[PDB]
Order: C-alpha cells, then sequence, then structure tokens
C-alpha cells in the first residue's frame, strides 16, 4: 500500500499524520504548504481537507 | 646424418635470393650447425628486406656507431659501442637501424624499450656532439619474407625441427641454457599457465607457508564459532560499558553540528558576517576581483597586423630583427593613417605600441633602432633618406604577396587597401608621438551577466597569451576588448609556467596586477549564459520553499559569488574545502557519525580568499539550514549536495607536480616508517637478512591482541589477528558463508658567496652531480650525458666534506636473452617485480599508479583473472559486471523506499593497509572444493609480496637538495628525517621494499574477494548475534550495507544496543585490515555508493558536476572526433539530470569555442535547437537529420516520403537488399532521381537538390597533429584547444595531389565563383549551394563540396535501421565478415593487424557515403 508514516517534507515528525493521495504529510507541513497551492508540491496533485 | 644436411645445402642452392649478397652466404655456408645457419639465412632474409624497405644502407661488417663517424671524419670522445643493422647519412642527419624477431610478446617489447633505452642514449650522447640522428626500431613478431615461400621457409623450419630430434647435437654442444632459449625462439608457444619453469625453490616457502599455518585451526565447527563470537560480543559490551574502549559513534544533533560548523577556523575567522558587508567586501577582494565592477565608464592597423602575423610563420628572410623592425615601421605607419582619418587609437598604450608577434614595442625605441638603420644603410652608397625606406618595404611586400600566392592566400581578401605606403615615410614615422585603484570600486547589480562577461574576456585573453612563441622593452601583451573600451594585458614570462600579468589601460595607465597560472580558467573563456543559467536553476530548485522567500535574492548572490570566485580563483585548496563541506551534508541528514568527523572536514587555508569562501559557505549554509525551515528537505539537500559538487569547475589538473609528487610519496610512505619494516636496497639476488627481516615482520602482522588483552585494541593499528582469521577461515570451509667545469666552478662560487641565475646554476649543479656519487637508470644516464666526469665529482665531493656458446652473432637473429629459466622463492630469476610509483590525477586528491614491465603486467593479470573466476562462482560483490551493479542499484531503491537503515562505508588507506601475505595466508587455509595451480598462486602471491618499488626521481632530488641546504645553511617531516639518515651513511634510496602495500590496482579482484568474504563473515557474526540479516555491497575502496526490519525497529526502540552492536561491528572490521574511515555514516534516508546518490529511492541530478565535465573536456583531436565526444557527454548529462536548455547552451558554447578558431562550420557537426525527445530515444545521426531538416524543410518531407516507402518495401516486401549494396556506389546525384523514378515518388528539383556542403576532409583527413570504420576498430585541456586553434590556422587541409594548404586558401577559391550563396539559418551552420553546372567539370574546388541531399537520405536510412520506422513520420561481430566479402583488399590492409542477417546495409552506407561512422 502506501509507504512509511513519515513526513516526506521535514523527514523528521512522524506523529499525527494525514493521508495525502498516497503519502502522509504532518500538520505543521500541511499549513506552511496550504499558502502556496493547492496542489501536492511532490505528488502533483491537489491536496485534500 | 649428412642426409638432411646435403638436403639442406641442395634446398638454399636452388631456392634463394641472388640478389647481391645472399650469395655469398650462400657461398660461405656451402663450404662448412645445420639449424644455426638455416636460422642465420632466414634473419639475414628479414634484414636485407628491412633495409630495402626502410630505404637504409645494409651496416653488414659490424661496423658501430665509431666505425661510421670515423669513416666520416667525425672525431667522439668514448661513448656506448653499439652496431646497427643499417645506416643513412644525410649531412647533419644519421638514419640507424635495429632489427630484431621474437615470439613471446613479453620478450618483444622487453627489447622494444631496450632498444628504445640505447637509441636515446645514443642521441643524447650524439646532441653532445651537435650530430642529429632519427631512430628507426624494425620489430617483426613473425618469421616471414619476401625473398623464399611462405610454405617453403614453413618447410625448412620443419626440418630443422625434425634434424633436432637426434641426440648427438645435444650432447655435442646447445648447452642447457642456449639450447632452451634456441628451442623456445623455434616454438609457437606465444605466452595459460606456463608452468615449464625450473622450480628450485629453497626452504623460505616453506616457512612462510607454516607461518600461514602455525595457531590457526581453520577446521573449527560451524557451532564453536558461534559460541565464540557470542562470549567475544558478550565481553566487548561489558568493556564497553565499563570504560576501557572509546566510543567512535556519536548521535548526530543538527544544532551542534552547526555550531562545530560555524567555529571552524575560529583563530583567524572573525565571526558571522551580514550578507551586505559580505557583498561589500567581496567586489574588492582581489585584483581580478577589483577589475570586476570597476565602473569603466575597417582596422587597417589590425588588417596590417594581421597580415604580417601571417607572413611571419614562413621564415621569408634570414633578417629576424630586421624583420621585426620592418614591420614595426609598417605597422606604425598604418596605425598613422588609420587613427589620422576618422579612428581614434586602439592599439596604443603611451608611448608604445603592439606590433606583430602580439608584443608590445616602445615608440621611441622603433624610432631610435630605425634611425640606426636607415643611417647604417645610408653609409653604403641620391636618395634622400626616403628612398631607401619604400624600396625595401616594395621588396617586402612583393616577397609577401609571392610567398602567399603559391598558396593562394589572396592578400586582397584581408582588406588591407595597399596605399599607406607614402613618399613622406620617413618624416611621418619621425613626427609621429602620442586603494591604489584609479576606477570605483563596486557599481555593477549581481544579477547580469556582465561581471561574467568581463571574466570571459580576461581568461580568453590569458590563454592565448599562453601561446606566445618568445622568439629571441621587451614586455609581451595580448589585447582584450570591452565596450566602450578595451585593455591590454601586459607579461614578461613565457611558456606554459603560472606567471604574472598586468592589466593595464590606455587612458589611466596601470589598472590591476596579479599572479595567476594561464593553464587553469578555461571554463570561463565563453561560458557566459550557461552560468547564469545553471545559477537560476540552482535557485529555482528552492525557490518554491515558503520560508527563504524573503532571503533567496541573497542566497542567490551568495551563489553567485562562490561561483565567481571559485572560477576567478582555482585552487586545490578550495577544491578540498568544497568536498569536505559534501561529506558534512553527508553527514548532516543522518542518525549516527564519526568522532573523527570535524577533524577531516577542516583543511588548512591561506591567502585570505578561502577564509572569504569559508565565510560565504557559512552564510549560505546558516540560511539554507536555519533552525525554522522544517519543509522540503530534499531539495535544500539537493540544493547544497550541487554547492559542494560545485568543485569540479576547476582543472582536477595539478598545479605544480613536484609538490603533489611530495605528497604521494609522504602518503606511501608513512605507514611503513610507522610500522617497521623499510627496508632499503632490496638486492635482488636475495641476501638472509632481508628474509629474516621478512618473516619476522610476517609474524608481527598476525600478532593483533584482541580485546581479551590489558590494554585492548589499539585501532587504526595494521594487524590482523589469529583467531578471528581462523573463524574466517572455519566459517568458509563449511557452509555457512555463501550457502661544466666552469659552471660547476660558478656554483662553487656561488655556495661560498651565500655562505659567507647563478642559483639555478648551483641547484642543476647539485641535482646533477651529488646524485653521481649516489648511482645506486634514467635521470643517472641523463645527468652523466650533460658532462672528466669522475675528476669533477671527485673534486666536488672533495669540496662538499672539506667544510665538514651464448655468442653475439646468433643473440640477434634466432634466440634472446630477457626470458626465465629458473625461479625460486624471490622471483624468476630476472627481477623481483620491480614497479615505479606515479600520481594520478582527481578531484580531491591525487591516487597511486603502480607502473610495471610486461612480465609483470602478465603475472598480474593471471592471479587477477584468476580471482575474478573465483568471485564470479559467488554472487556478492559488484565491481567489473554491470549486471550486479544493476541488482544493487534495485536492491538499494527497494531498500531505501521502505525507509531502512542504510550503512555507507569508506576505508581509509586501503592501499598501503592491505598487504599480499594476509591473502597468501587466507588463500592456503581453504579448500576450494572441485594440487596444480594451486601451489602457483600461491608462489605467485609470495612473488608479490617481495616487491621492489623504484622511488621516482623527483622527489630523491628533492630531499637531496633540501639535505644539502639543511647541511650549508625546522620541523622536519618523517620522510626528510628518513631521507637525511639514510644519506648521513652514503647511500641513496632507490628501491624500497616491504610488506605492507598492496597495489593500487595490480591486485583489484583478489582485494575486492578478500572483502566480499570477509563482508560476508562480519554481517553473518552479526546476524547470529543479534537476529538480523544483513545485505552487502562492495567496491575494493567503499561499501553500502542494507539492514532489515529488525535492524530498524532495534535502532527505534533502542539506540544504546544500536550503538553497541555498530561498535562491535568496527571492532570486528579493525581485527581484520578493514580500518572503517570516518567518512562513514549510519543514515536511514540518504545512501552513497560509487559517488551515486539515493534519498528517496530516486537518484540526486548532480547537475554542476556533468555541466563541468562538459565544459572541461576539449581536446586537440579532429573537430568532428570532439563533436562526438561532446556529444556523447551531452547525451549522458541529459540522461542523468541536466535539462535541456543547458546543454543546449552548452553546446553553443561549444560551436562558438569553434568559431573562435577559424573553422568552416558545417552541418554534420551539432544540433543546437533541441526540444528533447532525441536524447531519450534518439541517436547523433538522428539529431543531424533532425539538424538538416530545420536547414532546408522542403526536400526532406519528399525523401522522408520516399525513404518511408522504401523502408515498407524493405521490411516485409519485395526482396531489394541485394542490389543496393552496388547502386549506393555509383553517382549519387544522379541515383537520387533514378530511385526517385523506380519508386514512383516525384524526384527533387534543381533548386532543391544543388544545396552541398563543404568537405575539407573528402580527399584526405585533417592533419591533426579510406574509410573510417577500417580504422575505429585498431597534456592538459588548455594546451589541448590552443593547439587546436593553432593548427586549424596552418597547413592543416590535404588537396587531392597530397599537398598542403590552409583553408582560407579554400575559402579564396571558394569566393573566385559565381554560384553559390553561402547562407546560414542563425548561428552559422554555414552551407553552400553550389550549381550543378561546375559540379565536378575541371578539378575545380567543387571536389570539395558534397551533395546534401544524398547524405541526408544515408543518415535517414541510418536512423531508419538502428531505432524503428517511425522515425520517417512528419515532424509534428559478422560485420568483419561483410568487409571482407565486399571488400577483400581493404580487409587485408590497415585490418586485424595484430588480431542472411540485415546488417549489410549498415556496413554499406560508411564505406562509401563519408558522412559518419554510423556504428
Ligand atoms: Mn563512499
Ligand atoms: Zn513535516
Ligand atoms: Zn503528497
Amino acid at each position: 500500500h502506501l509507504g512509511p508514516q513519515f513526513c516526506k517534507s521535514c523527514w523528521f515528525e512522524n506523529k499525527g499524520l494525514v493521508e495525502c493521495n498516497n503519502h502522509y504529510l504532518c500538520l505543521n507541513c500541511l499549513t506552511l504548504l496550504l499558502g502556496v497551492s493547492s496542489r501536492c508540491p511532490i505528488c502533483k496533485m491537489p491536496l485534500p481537507t | 646424418m649428412e642426409e638432411d644436411i646435403a638436403c639442406v645445402k641442395d634446398l638454399v642452392s636452388k631456392y634463394l635470393a641472388n640478389n647481391e649478397r645472399l650469395s655469398r652466404q650462400k657461398l660461405a655456408f656451402l663450404v662448412q650447425m645445420l639449424l644455426m645457419e638455416g636460422l642465420k639465412l632466414l634473419s639475414l632474409c628479414i634484414e636485407v628486406d628491412s633495409c630495402n624497405a626502410n630505404g637504409c644502407e645494409h651496416n653488414s661488417e659490424d661496423k658501430s656507431v665509431e666505425r661510421i663517424l670515423h669513416d666520416h671524419g667525425v672525431l667522439t670522445p668514448s661513448l656506448c659501442f653499439v652496431v646497427p643493422d643499417g645506416y643513412k647519412l644525410t649531412g647533419n642527419v644519421l638514419i640507424l637501424l635495429e632489427c630484431f624477431v621474437r615470439s613471446s610478446p613479453a620478450n618483444f617489447e622487453q627489447k622494444y624499450v631496450e632498444d628504445f633505452k640505447k637509441l636515446e642514449q645514443l642521441k643524447e650522447d650524439l646532441k653532445s656532439v651537435d650530430i642529429n640522428l632519427i631512430p628507426l626500431i624494425d620489430g617483426r613478431t613473425s618469421f616471414y619474407n619476401e625473398q623464399i615461400p611462405d610454405w617453403v621457409n614453413d618447410k625448412l623450419r620443419d626440418t630443422l625441427f625434425s634434424l633436432l630430434k637426434y641426440a648427438q647435437e645435444s650432447n655435442s654442444l646447445f648447452e642447457e641454457s642456449e639450447y632452451s632459449r634456441l628451442c623456445e625462439s623455434l616454438s609457437m608457444t606465444s605466452g595459460e599457465s606456463l608452468n615449464a619453469l625450473l622450480d628450485n625453490r629453497s626452504n623460505h616457502y616453506e616457512e612462510v607457508i607454516a607461518s600461514c599455518h602455525q595457531g590457526i585451526n581453520n577446521k573449527l565447527t560451524a557451532h564453536e564459532v558461534k559460541l565464540q563470537i557470542e562470549e567475544e560480543y558478550q565481553v566487548f559490551r561489558n568493556r564497553l560499558r565499563k570504560g576501557e574502549i572509546e566510543g567512535q559513534f556519536l548521535k548526530v544533533e543538527k544544532n551542534q553540528l552547526l555550531n562545530e560548523f560555524n567555529n571552524l577556523y575560529a583563530d583567524k575567522v572573525a565571526e558571522k558576517d551580514s550578507v551586505e558587508h559580505l557583498t561589500h567586501q567581496f567586489k574588492r577582494a582581489s585584483p581580478i576581483l577589483r577589475f570586476l565592477y570597476a565602473n569603466i565608464s575597417e582596422c587597417q592597423m589590425q588588417c596590417w597586423r594581421s597580415f604580417l602575423n601571417k607572413v611571419k610563420s614562413m621564415r621569408i628572410l634570414n633578417t629576424r630583427r630586421k624583420l621585426l623592425l620592418i614591420f614595426d615601421a609598417l605597422i606604425l605607419l598604418a596605425s598613422k593613417h588609420d587613427q589620422v582619418r576618422k579612428k581614434p587609437l586602439r592599439g596604443w598604450l603611451g608611448t608604445c605600441f603592439v606590433s606583430v608577434n602580439d608584443r608590445l614595442v616602445s615608440l621611441e625605441s622603433t624610432k631610435k633602432d630605425l634611425k640606426k638603420w636607415v643611417e647604417r644603410r645610408q653609409q653604403v652608397e641620391c636618395p634622400s633618406k626616403n628612398q631607401i625606406l619604400n624600396s625595401i618595404f616594395q621588396k617586402t611586400i612583393s616577397k609577401a604577396t609571392t610567398a602567399l600566392r603559391d598558396v593562394g592566400i589572396s592578400v586582397d581578401h584581408y582588406k588591407i587597401d595597399m596605399e599607406v605606403i607614402c613618399p613622406d615615410g620617413y618624416d611621418l614615422i619621425m613626427d609621429f608621438d602620442v586603494e591604489a585603484f584609479p576606477y570605483i570600486m563596486g557599481d555593477v547589480d549581481l544579477l547580469k551577466t556582465t561581471d561574467l562577461e568581463r571574466l570571459s574576456s580576461l581568461s580568453l585573453a590569458l590563454v592565448n597569451s599562453m601561446k606566445t612563441s618568445s622568439t629571441v622593452k621587451e614586455a609581451y601583451c595580448q589585447e582584450f576588448s570591452l565596450g566602450e573600451t578595451e585593455f591590454q594585458l601586459i607579461y614578461q614570462k613565457t611558456g606554459e609556467c603560472s606567471k604574472c600579468y598586468a592589466i593595464n589601460d590606455n587612458r589611466v595607465g596601470e589598472v590591476c596586477s596579479f599572479y595567476a597560472d594561464p593553464k587553469r580558467y578555461f571554463p570561463a573563456i565563453f561560458s557566459a549564459e550557461v552560468l547564469q543559467t545553471t545559477v537560476s536553476t540552482m535557485i529555482s530548485w528552492i525557490e518554491d520553499c515558503n520560508e527563504l522567500e524573503e532571503q533567496l535574492d541573497k542566497i542567490r548572490s551568495l551563489t553567485k559569488m562562490i561561483l565567481i570566485l571559485i572560477l576567478a580563483h582555482p585552487s586545490k585548496r578550495s577544491q578540498k574545502l568544497l568536498q569536505n563541506l559534501r561529506y558534512f551534508i553527508m553527514a548532516y541528514v543522518s542518525d549516527y557519525y564519526h568522532k573523527d568527523l570535524i577533524d577531516k572536514v577542516r583543511e588548512e587555508l591561506i591567502t585570505d580568499v578561502e577564509f572569504l569562501l569559508y565565510r560565504l559557505l557559512r552564510t549560505l549554509m546558516g540560511l539554507v539550514l536555519s533552525e525554522d525551515v522544517k519543509s522540503m528537505m530534499t531539495n535544500r539537500f539537493k540544493f547544497i549536495l550541487n554547492i559542494s559538487y560545485m568543485c569540479h569547475f576547476i582543472t582536477k589538473e595539478t598545479p605544480d607536480r613536484l609538490t603533489d609528487q611530495i605528497k604521494c610519496f609522504e602518503k606511501f610512505l608513512e605507514p611503513k616508517v610507522k610500522f617497521g619494516h623499510v627496508s632499503i636496497n632490496p638486492a635482488d639476488t636475495a641476501t638472509e637478512e632481508e628474509l629474516d627481516d621478512m618473516v619476522y615482520n610476517a609474524k608481527k602482522f598476525l600478532s593483533k591482541g584482541g580485546c581479551t588483552s590489558a590494554k585492548g585494541p589499539s585501532y587504526k593499528k595494521p594487524g590482523v589477528s589469529k583467531k578471528y582469521l581462523s573463524l574466517l577461515t572455519s566459517s568458509f570451509n563449511n557452509g555457512s558463508l555463501f550457502k661544466n667545469k666552469l659552471t660547476a666552478l660558478a656554483v662553487s662560487q656561488l655556495t661560498e658567496v651565500f655562505s659567507r641565475d647563478y642559483e639555478y646554476k648551483v641547484q642543476q649543479a647539485m641535482s646533477n652531480l651529488v646524485l653521481g656519487s649516489k648511482q645506486h637508470d634514467e635521470i643517472l644516464l641523463d645527468g652523466g650525458a650533460s658532462t672528466q666526469l669522475k675528476e669533477t665529482v671527485e673534486k666536488i665531493v672533495d669540496q662538499y666534506r672539506e667544510p665538514v656458446t651464448t655468442a653475439m652473432l646468433k643473440n640477434l637473429c634466432f634466440y634472446s636473452q630477457e626470458s626465465p629459466q629458473s625461479y625460486n622463492s624471490v622471483g624468476p630469476d630476472t627481477g623481483r617485480l620491480k614497479f615505479s610509483l606515479s600520481y594520478k590525477e582527481q578531484v580531491g586528491g591525487n591516487r597511486e599508479l603502480y607502473i610495471g614491465d610486461l612480465r609483470t603486467k602478465m603475472f598480474t593479470r593471471l592471479i587477477e583473472d584468476y580471482f575474478e573466476a573465483l568471485s564470479s562462482q559467488l554472487s556478492g560483490s559488484c565491481l567489473n559486471n554491470e549486471k550486479e551493479f544493476e541488482n544493487a542499484i534495485l536492491s538499494m531503491k527497494l531498500n531505501v523506499s521502505m525507509a531502512h537503515v542504510s550503512y555507507s562505508m569508506d576505508h581509509s588507506k586501503w592501499g598501503p593497509m592491505m598487504c599480499p601475505f594476509l591473502f597468501l595466508t587466507v588463500l592456503q587455509n581453504l579448500i576450494f572444493l572441485s594440487i596444480k595451480g594451486r601451489d602457483y598462486l600461491s608462489t605467485l602471491l609470495m612473488w608479490h609480496m617481495h616487491k621492489m618499488v623504484e622511488i621516482p626521481f623527483n622527489v630523491v632530488s628533492a630531499m637531496m637538495k633540501s639535505f644539502i641546504k639543511a647541511q650549508l645553511g625546522t620541523k622536519q617531516s618523517i620522510t626528510e628525517d628518513f631521507f637525511y639518515s639514510n644519506f648521513q651513511i652514503g647511500v641513496v634510496p632507490s628501491h624500497i621494499s616491504s610488506i605492507l602495500d598492496m597495489g593500487q590496482g595490480i591486485l583489484h579482484n583478489t582485494s575486492d574477494f578478500y572483502a566480499l568474504i570477509t563482508e560476508r563473515f562480519i554481517n553473518y557474526a552479526i546476524s547470529c548475534v543479534c537476529g538480523g540479516t544483513i545485505d552487502a555491497y562492495t567496491s575494493s575502496d567503499d561499501q553500502i550495507s542494507l539492514f532489515d526490519q529488525t535492524l530498524t525497529e532495534l535502532l527505534h526502540r533502542d539506540p544504546e544496543e544500536f550503538r553497541a552492536l555498530m561498535e562491535f561491528h568496527y571492532y570486528m572490521s579493525d581485527q581484520l585490515n578493514k580500518f572503517v574511515s570516518p567518512k562513514s555514516v549510519i543514515g536511514r534516508f540518504v545512501a552513497e555508493f560509487k559517488s551515486r546518490f539515493f534519498v528517496w529511492g530516486d537518484e540526486v541530478p548532480l547537475l554542476t558536476k556533468f555541466v563541468a565535465a562538459a565544459l572541461h573536456n576539449i581536446k586537440c583531436k579532429e573537430p568532428h572526433q570532439l563533436a562526438e565526444t561532446i556529444d556523447t557527454i551531452v547525451d549522458q548529462s541529459v540522461a542523468n539530470g541536466v535539462p535541456v536548455h543547458l546543454c543546449n547552451l552548452i553546446q553553443i558554447r561549444t560551436l562558438s569555442l569553434l568559431q573562435y578558431a577559424r573553422y568552416p562550420i558545417d552541418p554534420f557537426l551539432l544540433n543546437c535547437e533541441t526540444d528533447v525527445r532525441d536524447w531519450v530515444d534518439g541517436n547523433r545521426s538522428y539529431r543531424i537529420m533532425r539538424q538538416i531538416e530545420g536547414l532546408i524543410p522542403d526536400a526532406c518531407s519528399k525523401i522522408r516520403s520516399m525513404l518511408r516507402r522504401l523502408y515498407n518495401r524493405l521490411k516485409t516486401g519485395q526482396l531489394h537488399e541485394e542490389f543496393t549494396t552496388n547502386y549506393l556506389s555509383s553517382e549519387h546525384l544522379s541515383s537520387l532521381k533514378n530511385l526517385c523514378e523506380l519508386l514512383g515518388v516525384e524526384p527533387p528539383s534543381e533548386s532543391d537538390l544543388e544545396y552541398s556542403w563543404l568537405n575539407l576532409a573528402a580527399h584526405h583527413p585533417l592533419r591533426m597533429v579510406i574509410p573510417t570504420i577500417v580504422k575505429t576498430i585498431q597534456s592538459s585541456i588548455a594546451s589541448g584547444f590552443v593547439g587546436l586553434c593553432r593548427t586549424l590556422g596552418s597547413k592543416c587541409v590535404r588537396g587531392p595531389n597530397k599537398e598542403n594548404l590552409y583553408i582560407k586558401s579554400i575559402q579564396s577559391l571558394i569566393t573566385g565563383t559565381q554560384g553559390i550563396e553561402l547562407l546560414t539559418n542563425s548561428i552559422g551552420v554555414q552551407y553552400w549551394r553550389v550549381p550543378l553546372g561546375l559540379r565536378n567539370k575541371s578539378e575545380s574546388v567543387v571536389s570539395y563540396f558534397r551533395p546534401l541531399l544524398w547524405d541526408y537520405m544515408c543518415i535517414s536510412l541510418s536512423t531508419a535501421i538502428e531505432l524503428g520506422a517511425w522515425v520517417l513520420g512528419d515532424p509534428k561481430n559478422h560485420i568483419i565478415h561483410s568487409l571482407r566479402r565486399l571488400y577483400p583488399s581493404v580487409f587485408e590492409k590497415h585490418i586485424l593487424p595484430f588480431m542472411i542477417k540485415f546488417l549489410d546495409l549498415c556496413v554499406a552506407l560508411d564505406v562509401n557515403c563519408e558522412a559518419l561512422s554510423l556504428v
């Protein structure tokens, strides 16, 4: 299925992750990357809410 | 017995060459042993064929060089006695001949290099007598000739061999040695083991073998090894938890790493600097940096200068200085007449002007010398002081026009406008007369390419100054142009060495002065746009960061400053700093690192510029790796990795080779003196004492007291333990692992003056004279040939000590005396594998190289192939097989994709710390279940143990000079003390045999096998002690270890036990000779292997690496080969990470470099309009086809339709491949219309058919000092580029009559036609459009032109064969068999000198259609 349980942006947070279209993000990275665009900068797909 | 004798006498009387000489040998033989004279007549036939083939006079009377020199009246002193086979005298030019025939390639190459040595000695000797000789070597590997038929000679040799079956010849004569060499000379061995040797091994072999067997068990059970491993691990963990063993692995803390990097160089760097102060200080740091950002505000003289430069190479007259003076007067008048009309002073600096040969001559000196010359000419006799100069100027211009007309320069092309010769020239020449930084330091923003453009202009000026011939104010100068101004770079020193340049202007005088090295500023010669664009790309990587947006501009300025700083100041210290930065950033994002990391990252920096670079790097990291970023670490890591790999922009060559050679010798010698085996003068004839020392050191090497001792393991100490070696051997045995005198007097007087030009004289005297008393032999004979010798040496030593039948006639014809006949425990009775040490350039640090003769080469090759066969039986290593390496890449991607732990290890001092004795020991204890072969490997490794290494002459000469200076006129190093102690007793180190030296390369596969088995055993021990599997991949220098899920969860839940296991791994590896280097890293995200980095299963681009590789690789070969090289490099780069824009810019930069060299760019060179599809699934031919389609957009469509129909009818239609091979050999221009009419497609009209391209290599290839398919299967970068620019201006192109001429002559003859238009598209593709009227009519220059449509069809068909038939759509092995079948003569000549399927078109479309190689 999906990959490991980590945030692919900061590489170190592993608690309280929300699922992307195919992987996980931490809340801090989510609220930090929501301000640039709605597309996942890694998946090239829109981020859910 | 006389039956065969009379038979061969009849044979020689019937079949023999009776030209004028061999009848004498026949009558001298028939009165006389059969085999000897048979070989003698054969070799004499070879010799007469050699002297008649090389046009040399046969030397039959055994006359040496002294006889030849006495018969001509040349009196020479006592020199070397050598007799040639042929000689040729032409004035001061002698041609010498030496011939020999050898069956074994080893003996052949040995005699080749021996003849080379004797001939270079003879040339050096006769040079001291001013006699120029040219050598010639006739080495014939076969016995064939042109006097006796082949089968007749074979029958003769077979009769000799059948008469060798008797015993009377063997017992009466033919002693063992000479008879053996005679039998091997007539044999056909051509040496896979060659075991037919005389084994007389002494007891020392058994001593060494028993040394590898005592104490070691190697026959344990698979259960006891596990118990011993468990107990050792328990004791180790206990002693670590107590504290007697120091920890070697520390947890990573980003804050602590950043603080330790910032505090680096705290004793010389003040503190953290702001970006503004950095930009302020950068723009005024160095003179070259001051020149940048300084806000600095036809051509009749240039035409005359270039014209006189063109006629200067031909040596029109033996009046060198007078020619210079006349050309100076002419350029003076030209500049006067050009400056009066409309132009200002362009080539002036103030009381001095740039004359021919791009040199600055002061106007006052010109006036003075011309005045003296004209008055001296006027003393002899009326002309009124001006008719003389006018007449001589007419003579010079007439001679120049004649010397340029016979080659066809067509002087009118230079736009000289030859009216400047005035009758009032003398008067016009005599009446002619013309914090410390002058400008404002710092005005230009760091966003425009003005700084890069000025840097490119300066670098081009430097590299053009590098090539000044400097024949005979004397300061030379180059000129470099700019916008509203143009400047002059002045310099006095010549050559390719580093010198002191001065940037000057006419309006302000001197502007800058700096000591620079010319050959290093290459990657910035024309890199105007590619550098800015790659910096823009690197910034766009981290542009979408959302946390550095308020500072990204500062980041960009910083990066550009770093780039300009490393390009304007290429220093090896900067390269080392950037590589250590790479190591740091690699170890930054990991989980554990080595305690000695910071001591390795820190590198000694001087000159105050490297400190600025370090401050820039520190600020850049503080900006990108600030505490509050926590977003897209991948992009930032890639950015920093590229900033570190930016080191490639600097040239990898060494500034001065003496210092790097001393450094290499230091790295070579330090561990040996640290260990205690430095035996000097190995004394090939083995003595007992060296053997005693050898066996004692071998015994000491095996102690390596483990952790069970009192003190404990001494890390970084060479030695292997007996217990662990026994464990390894036992685990491998069972199924567990795999499952002049005046000069000398002047030097002495200069030394005396210095005590109470001369310095160089004293240095040369000490380097060439003191070494004579320690002659220990290339450089020794070189110094002896430059000098009576005995008396001078004795006087110098006193003055320095005061202040303190196997004959000869058959040896050159039948057999050789160079082959080993016996062998003992030291070597094959001829040499104990003597090597020579050299250095190989690399990016960070130079590597070592052991070069040996052919016998050593084949011995090491035998051992290498044996161990490679052994390793191929396994499936763990990845060194030279692409399949296992690809499998390793796949496994690494799979493991990293699941966030597993990865241990990237490098091993410090892998070369000097390994040992052949270790390999011998680990070999003698294995079983190798299925004696011949094994004893051979054993004795070969024993030979490797007794190894000689020749100390280079440069380093020993430097140490001798330093010793002399210290004895006559301070923290001496280890090697310095060693050399001084050796000199204090009289002996000089020539070879140092030791135990602890594995050759860097000569033992590659065996080292790989040893590393493989050892790492497999270590991983097995770890798995049995913890409960987790470990995969390993090695490359004989550094390796990767991939852990399973158990170790990952263990690290996640227990750091202490994990670090305990890691330190136990370190301890077991150090018990072997596997010293783990501090660069090692244990990281769960990034993985390094063979300079390949993996972050999330993907691969990092490493953009700057490929960009610098493309900007660097420019050789001096033929231009099409250069285009091929650049295309391969850009293909690789686009394949890995590089986008299309940078690669297009690199291609355009290469084309511009080629334009500067004045070359007729042809469309078959490069395609710089890429839209990236032809790099993923396209070859070079498809790219050239796309370029041509872009050139002529109409005919390409018709030809593509024709070829599409033809390919469709070929692949699955009527068979036509049988007649096309001959159809493609007729007239091409007619054949196109013929085939278009045959297929039904409308042929191209006359307009779109006359297009042709200029092929200078139509008759012969360019003389870059028959098809190309039959030939392909057979210094520095700046020097190469300047040589390319120099040849492409000289007589490079050849004519049909085998005559040389200039390209400018070809353009001139083209300009003498009324048909062509010379139209190019956008960047100078320069394709012609000659009409077909003059097409090959009267053998004119149209012969060089070649039609474009035919070659377009060739290339399109080639691509259709190679990669599918979709290429024809609208743009929206057995080859040698076919070569021999179609071209028999071409298959005979220039093919194999030392060595149905639908492919006949692939070989037929290039042997006639001279476009590319196509294969
Ligand atoms: Mn490595
Ligand atoms: Zn995160
Ligand atoms: Zn995502």
